[PDB]
C-alpha cells in the first residue's frame, strides 16, 4: 500500500514462531525497541498490530 | 466504661504501622523505569539496557 495509506491487520490467537522470522537474512534491518529479538519466543501477547 | 483514655500507645502503635505500610507500599513504584517488577524486566530484556 501507499504511505498514506499503510496497510493494517490484526492477528489475534495464534502461536508464533519469531525465530524462523529472526534468522533469516532477507530482511536488512531488523530493530527491536521494547524488548529483544531473541526473548520473543518465550513471551505471549495478544491483539498484534503489523 | 470511657474508653479512647490510652491514645499514647495506641498512637505509637499507628505511627509504626503507617511507617511500615508505606515502606511496603513504595515498592510498586516505577521511578523512571518501564515497570516495577524485575521478573518481567529481566526476561524481556538484552542485559545492557
Amino acid at each position: 500500500a501507499s504511505v498514506y495509506a499503510w496497510n493494517r491487520k490484526r492477528i489475534s490467537n495464534c502461536v508464533a514462531d519469531y525465530s524462523v522470522l529472526y534468522n533469516s537474512a532477507s530482511f536488512s534491518t531488523f530493530k527491536c525497541y521494547g524488548v529483544s529479538p531473541t526473548k520473543l519466543n518465550d513471551l505471549c501477547f495478544t491483539n498484534v498490530y503489523a | 466504661s470511657t474508653a479512647s483514655a490510652l491514645g499514647k500507645l495506641q498512637n505509637v502503635v499507628n505511627q509504626n504501622a503507617q511507617a511500615l505500610n508505606t515502606l511496603v507500599k513504595q515498592l510498586s513504584s516505577n521511578f523512571g523505569a518501564i515497570s516495577s517488577v524485575l521478573n518481567d524486566i529481566l526476561s524481556r530484556l538484552d542485559p545492557p539496557e
